[PDB]
């Protein structure tokens, strides 16, 4: 089940793979800066690993096209973190700080209700 | 001379003084993080004040420091006139003021009293 379509950015998985690894680049070389110009608690080794932890999370994605959104958004991001447009609140956004957790066992569920 | 002095002190003694009871008579709450936080509208600043501010009057600036040094030389001119020769003093002193003109006209006309472009 195929169809022709307009590409986004790319025309190859390779490309687009080629695409995604430069915004880690760019993200990876641009913690240190981010730590000295917000006033937030986060530390380099940990917000590495958080930039780490959400490349995963889009591991199963396949499309190229889905692929260049991300690299599209990613990369919206990034110039809005390179420059401090997003503030001191927008960046600690990625780690849900507040929300405490919740538990995911049935009992403990069913104990605290739905 | 040394009565200035002295009320000079005294003036900043008081002066002085009017803080020192503002420092106690204000109202003391604990300082956070974001209360002295620099002001810039709300949201939090790019760039610190301390870096290179470009100039464009450098020129004016530096001309203001010479035309300053003449007013060094016209201010006398009331003090000895009663004393000196007209004829010097009247000479001279034309040749002065014309002399300050024809800078200034100089300048005006080749557009360097205009701000950097
Ligand atoms: C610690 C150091 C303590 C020593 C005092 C330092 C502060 C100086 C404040 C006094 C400045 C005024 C002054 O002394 O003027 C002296 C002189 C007056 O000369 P005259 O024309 O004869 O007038 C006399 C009238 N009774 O006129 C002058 O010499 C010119 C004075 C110019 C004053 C500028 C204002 C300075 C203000 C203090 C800045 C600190
Ligand atoms: C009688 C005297 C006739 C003088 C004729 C001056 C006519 C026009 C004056 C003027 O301002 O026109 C613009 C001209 C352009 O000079 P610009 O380099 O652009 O500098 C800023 C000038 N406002 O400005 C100038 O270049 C010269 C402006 C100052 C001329 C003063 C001459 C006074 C002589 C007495």
């Amino acid at each position: 089940a195929v169809q022709q379509v307009r590409p986004i950015l790319s025309v190859d998985r390779e490309e687009a793979r080629k695409r995604a690894l430069n915004l880690y680049k760019a993200w990876y070389r641009q913690i240190p800066y981010i730590v000295m110009d917000y006033d937030i608690p986060m530390t380099v080794e940990q917000c590495r690993d958080k930039l780490r932890e959400e490349f995963v999370k889009h591991r199963n994605v396949t499309d190229i096209r889905v692929i260049d959104m991300l690299v599209i958004k990613g990369q919206m991001e990034l110039k809005e973190s390179v420059e401090i447009w997003k503030q001191k609140g927008h960046i600690m956004r990625y780690w849900k700080e507040s929300q405490d957790p919740k538990p995911t066992d049935f009992l403990s569920k069913f104990i605290q209700g739905v | 001379m040394f009565s200035i002095i002295f009320i000079a002190l005294l003036i900043l003694l008081i002066t002085t003084i009017v803080m020192f009871l503002a420092s106690i008579l204000s109202k003391k709450a604990l300082i956070d993080r974001e209360k002295s936080s620099p002001f810039e509208c709300g949201f939090d600043p790019k760039s610190s004040s301390r870096l290179p501010f470009s100039l464009r009057f450098f020129l004016i600036t530096i001309i203001f420091l010479i035309f300053d040094v003449e007013i060094a030389l016209i201010l006398p001119m009331i003090i000895i006139m009663k004393y000196s020769n007209i004829m010097i003093w009247t000479i001279t002193s034309i040749i002065f003021i014309l002399i300050l003109l024809i800078g200034l006209y100089h300048e005006w006309n080749q557009g360097m009293l205009n701000w950097s472009n």
